[PDB]
DNA sequence: GCATCACATGAACTCCGTGTTCAATTCATTCTGATCTG
DNA sequence: ATTGGAGTTCATGTGATGC
DNA sequence: CAGATCAGAATGAATATACTAAA
């Protein structure tokens, strides 16, 4: 008899593709009763029987077990709650989408149920959570035949899905239970540490009560991987090595040094041997010279953070007095509000008039006058934050108006706003290579051709050097003098967010695409800061937190411990014990260590007495 | 024996000593030239071989080395990498190799970047020098025309971590 | 002992204000049982008895009008039966307010009632609704004296409201049942036409799925405005200009460009002959010199329509967003009532006091202090309409408490007020006319003498240009080169939001608060999509549907039916006709139109299929 | 006398064919200057205008017109205004007139401001060009002292359309 | 066929600063491909 | 024209059932 | 025979029934 069978997935494009493969007639479309991702239907034959194929793809994934118990409360709750005293059940979260209409559609009745969601552990979790809701509302399970059918497609592949259509079956069990068990473990641990950081870490400090410590199973190891580099920097262990130096003779007027293309070597004798091979120079060769063209980019609109950074640099003086000047300036009033977080320059702003009010102070001069003349180019597009328009001067002043450091600051803003409109600084980066012995040394230099914004901010200007005498390949260009040198430094180069990414997959904690959101979480929690050059230097709160961790309880850091718990909750596939013991023994050993951690809040309290 | 033993030895340059031959698996009337090396590719040359290298390589009196020879590796390091970190692109990779014959070890520096030996290779991997090799003062230069990798294990631990 | 008098205001804020003046500081305030509007009680006198006054504020429309729920099933009957076979009832709008139950629970025993709603239209509905709600509530009219009193206050000022409670009146049912008529007629027309259209056009054309087709008294004209604009834009025949240009120098390094009195000629060979007669010369003589000065007009008070216009044009904000931001600023207590029409300031309004409060914001500290010296100039004698006072800032606010849309909309609100009471800008225009051959050429220029409101509103400032050098009669300036120019007739651009307001207010399509809603309505239904520059571009679906009305029956789209229906209902408002019978006459003629539209719809389908 | 009347009309500018003069008249009877002027003004110029222009008018060889002459204007358009906005006041009014003689149509541009003839001028109206006529490039320039429209009625072929 | 009753449910009344993960469509930007000539 | 939100319990519409 | 000169893929902001009108 003409029955009905419903199929569940989660992607609209994948839904369209599977409809296309299922009928090749595009089915027919019903407007999404769920409010999104309209559904399709056909008159097909699943097992050769006449069945209305009604197919849908859910718009998301209901999640958030959370608590489902008011016993969550706040500070006035039993601490044992965060250890084990929590009646745990899942909620129909994010109803801002709906999922009530999803349940209604899954209701009514279907002869058979086909599940085609994501082919992973999370997808199986969604599949089972959908299953335990669709079975209570389906018509009936009459007969010994099963009503659940799962495909085995790997990704978007026509032949793979074609054979997976025949490759039917029942979804494997306990993977969803593994993953959701991992989620409740994250719930309990994070809630526990947040509750007791709100209890003890704030310590009624007044100033630090506003700040929040957002602990997680991976947040602390990520902070540790942000801070250990600073720790090795404090180690400050220097190094020793050698540098080969040589000179290719000029026209007897100028000088032409080289750079030893095999840059740097850590030895005592191999460098001496190379010197032995490079101490009888008689002739050189011009094997290759290169001359490219790359343009330095115009600056952006100034932020409060950038202003503070350059003012601590540049003229150079502390943030507190910088903010003091900011205010006095807003007062005699020469600048807009000094708490900007945008780089948009909204179109309402009168660029022409603003640039027009500066017709004095010969420091900016006929240069800005001709910039007023002809055409001005559009500034760089930035980001809209909705705080207030960026920093910009009004009704410019002179030497005798402000004076001192306030005048210096105003000079900075004035120069930067002049720079905000200009042409890019073009230059030719030339390099010529000299071939001697088993070596192919190379020297490089830059020659500016268009100053542009270089005319307004010398402190950001390309350095001046003599242009290298470009010549044809294979010229003689003999040698002058050669030398063996030494140079060394600190442990350099506090690495950046790219190296954070690399080490983050290296240790192996995180998920497919949540690395940026963890980074954003750990930075808004005021543990690290963003510095120029994409630097990720930590802050006082982060460093004291990691130091307090290390001093007494490194187990909670143990950057391999998260991978260890992950692998022991991955080994729970196949025949094994119950989740109850696995969670309970682990959490109870952590909570005993954590009880005497609370008994030893000392370490952190001395860290506070030291640094706050 | 005699001529066939000499030919088998000289074919590969694996100058195994008599004591090493009698200690290892060399079954008479079983194989002569082929299976001996086939199983020797995983044997301790340091103990089974003689010092066909000169007496004073590191002194610098010897200038040039000729003839096909096969040796093992003991300590291979990038001479242009710091002690804490060994892998980086901050400088061209110049490999320093502690190169073992059995009695008189030496060391070779790699000129041409070769993608056959990595910094993680297990010690004892067979490397065959083939051609003219020049030592400067106490270190021998390398090139792709000289070195050919064969692979093997020195029957040791991981000697790491 | 004492009696009780109940009074309700239309708006909560005006309610507290009335309480402030009435009780002269004897407030007894407490929030009512709704969470929306509080209740203020005090003691006083009324017709010579010491009594107690309780006053509340209905939060808007007490009730709205809708048909029977059965006919709201969208499939019970054909919409034609809606004309004269659909009984219609009234329901309490916004049940979340629970206004009907609030007025039911509060009001028992209130023997006398005085009513303080707005005296214009659209308030009589509310007053009679409140009356009919409260009549079954009080303690019965045992006393022969009537208890229903109406307060007729003209302007919201202290002396005016003093006269208001000095003398009261009685409402006007005859003109209440005119706005009643207009509301009901609009309701039936919409609920018939829109329903029939959305049922038909989506019947067979599948692309019209998941969309709503609308028709009515205001939506159709506000679409047709942009439609006619697009039709004129498309139907255009480009042509070419011919202008002669003259170039001269005065003394040295000075370039002057003359202008032809005959600004353009539309013929190639005639322009060539004009050039032929012109080029054979080398001298130019001054004939007429001018030293005439003019003045620029300072703006009126910021009306609601003008505020929306400037917010759209300059700030790049949609009308709905602007209205919402204004509402937020109003409810936070910064600026006084957003939706107002009156222009003239109250005579007894303390203009000086408002300017005094806003004197510490750095952006104006120099200009506000100077203006306070000579005394505020009298505001322009504009127009009055008996509505609420115009928009003005009420108390100072630094940027800290304000954000984005804040220093945006609020910044214009204040700058408009300082300019309102400021002086005018004096500028000098000098025109010097030269003789080139038999023809006449002249140059025009302007200069600043004493800026008025231009020192506070930068965008409405006189442009700066080089002043013409002084000239004396009888000199012959050296003549440079000439050059004829070929130009083209620029077609009109897409309609801007500012021009739509002009086309709205002048024809009176909507009310003060209806304009932002309708513009949001037409944009939301995918009829017209906004683009860069806040211009409105009609969609393909919009263009095809509207054109059919033009060729079928223009009596449903021309921007005059709204004026006609409004002018034909005011006769009922003055009681010049019969309320019952006029509705039938209006219903009867529209009934014929609905049948014709059904009959004359086939041709529109032919127009529809061209697009799809 | 006939030639005296012809000379009088010549001094008034009027140049007509003989066949024109006995065609315009209601009867070949006694005539006076006023009645013949009005009766010819009633008639169309196409059949009554004789060869009184020296031709070559379109080209630039012609330079000026002397003496009293008689012409007509057939169509008038404002070359100083666009076509879509036919009644725009963005510019001072400056017309061009299609001036006919019964033989050729030339262009007379209005060089001086004038009000006695407007855009809605009855077409075919009679004009006199006594004295000085400035023909610059073969095209005529109007003036307020010589170009004088005398009025007239002709069969209205235009009906404004 | 009809009066009844208990159950679901919507609404009126009253009392009281958590990890993880996405997340369902198509901008203007931003870092990857074809072609004469010293 | 533009307002606090959550849990409880009670009145009511209605579907299921018995007479 | 690839700079100077014009063209594609990754990055990344985007919303969806209820009817009209109007406080
Ligand atoms: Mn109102």
């Amino acid at each position: 008899v003409m029955k009905t069978v419903l199929m569940v997935a989660e992607k609209p494009s994948l839904a369209q593709s599977i409809a296309k493969i299922l009928s090749r007639g595009s089915l027919s479309s019903h407007k999404g009763l769920n409010g999104a991702c309209s559904v399709h239907e056909y008159t097909g034959t699943f097992a050769g029987q006449p069945v209305r194929f009604k197919m849908t793809s859910v718009c998301g994934h209901v999640m958030t077990l959370d608590f489902l118990g008011k016993y969550n409360k706040w500070d006035k709750v039993d601490p044992a709650e965060l250890f084990s005293q929590a009646p745990t059940e899942k909620k129909e979260a994010n109803p801002k989408l709906n999922m009530v209409k999803f349940l209604q559609v899954e209701g009514r009745g279907c002869d058979y149920i086909v599940l085609w969601l994501d082919c992973d552990k999370e997808g199986e979790n969604i599949c089972f959570e959908v299953l335990d809701a669709v079975l209570p509302v389906m018509n009936k399970a009459h007969g010994g035949e099963k009503t659940v059918f799962r495909a085995r497609f790997s990704s978007i592949t026509d032949t793979d899905i074609c054979n997976a259509m025949a490759c039917l079956g029942e979804p494997d069990h306990n993977e969803a239970l593994s993953v959701d068990a991992r989620q409740e473990l994250d719930l309990r641990i994070g809630c526990a540490f947040t509750r007791f950081q709100t209890k003890y870490f704030q310590g009624k400090y007044g100033d630090l009560d506003s700040s929040l410590i957002s602990f997680g199973p991976c947040q602390t190891p990520t902070l540790g991987f942000c801070v250990e580099r600073h720790d090795k920097i404090q180690s400050f262990k220097p190094e020793t090595y050698w540098v080969l130096q040589a000179k290719v003779n000029t026209d007897k007027d100028r000088s032409l040094l080289l750079d030893w293309d095999r840059v740097r070597v850590f030895d005592r004798e191999i460098a001496q041997m190379f010197l032995n091979m490079t101490k009888l120079e008689k002739e050189a060769q011009v094997e290759a010279t290169s001359r490219k063209e790359k343009a330095k980019q115009r600056p952006l609109a100034l932020n409060t953070v950038e202003m503070l950074r350059v003012a601590s640099s540049s003229l150079g003086m502390g943030p507190q007095h910088a903010m003091q000047t900011a205010e006095r300036l807003y007062t005699q009033g020469y600048i807009s509000y000094p708490r900007t977080e945008t780089t948009h320059y909204p179109e309402n702003f009168d660029l022409k008039g603003s640039l027009r009010q500066q017709a004095n102070h010969p420091y900016w001069a006929d240069t800005v006058k001709r910039l007023l003349a002809e055409g001005i180019n559009r500034p760089r597009k930035g980001h809209d934050a909705g705080d207030h328009p960026p920093i910009t001067p009004m009704k410019s002043a002179t030497e005798a108006e402000l004076g001192g450091d306030a005048w210096r600051l105003y000079e900075y803003i004035t120069r930067h706003f002049i720079a905000t409109v200009s042409h890019d600084c073009k230059y030719l980066q030339s390099t010529i290579s000299f071939r001697i012995g088993p070596e192919l040394f190379t020297c490089s230099g830059k020659t500016v051709l268009s100053p542009g914004f270089t005319e307004v901010m010398p402190w950001q200007s390309v350095p001046l050097e003599e242009s290298l005498p470009t010549c044809q390949r294979g010229d003689a260009f003999p040698v002058g003098e050669v030398k063996m040198l030494e140079k060394q430094t600190n442990p350099p180069d506090y690495l950046t967010e790219a190296e954070l990414i690399t080490l983050m997959e290296k240790h192996g904690i995180g998920t497919d695409a949540s690395i940026p959101v963890h980074i954003n979480n750990i930075c808004q929690r005021n543990y690290v800061t963003v510095e120029s050059g994409r630097r990720l230097k930590p802050t006082n709160l982060g460093i004291v937190l990691v130091h307090g961790y290390y001093k007494i309880d490194a187990e909670l850091v143990l950057p391999t411990i998260r991978s260890a718990v992950e692998k022991q909750l991955n080994l729970i596939a196949q025949g094994k014990a119950d989740y109850r013991q696995v969670l309970g023994h682990t959490l109870d050993v952590f909570k005993r260590k954590f009880h005497y951690f609370v008994d030893s809040i000392a370490g952190m309290d001395e860290l506070m007495e030291v640094s706050f | 024996m005699a001529q066939v033993a000499g030919a088998a030895l000289s074919q590969a340059g694996w100058y195994l000593s008599d004591e090493g031959i009698e200690a290892c698996t060399s079954s008479p009337d079983k194989v002569n030239v082929n299976d001996i090396i086939l199983i020797a590719l995983n044997t301790d040359l340091r103990t089974i071989g003689k010092k066909f290298l000169p007496s004073d390589i590191n002194s610098g009196k010897v200038e040039k080395l000729e003839g096909p020879c096969v040796l093992q590796i003991q300590k291979i390091r990038n001479v242009a990498a710091p002690k804490d970190n060994e892998e980086s692109q901050a400088a061209p990779r110049m490999l320093r190799l502690q190169m073992t014959d059995g009695h008189i070890s030496c060391t070779a520096v790699e000129f041409s970047y070769m993608s056959k030996i990595s910094l993680n290779t297990p010690p004892g991997t067979k490397v065959k020098l083939s051609g003219i090799v020049d030592i400067k003062n106490g270190f021998l230069l390398l090139n792709d025309s000289n070195t050919t990798v064969l692979g093997g294990e020195v029957e040791h631990l991981i000697e790491k971590w």
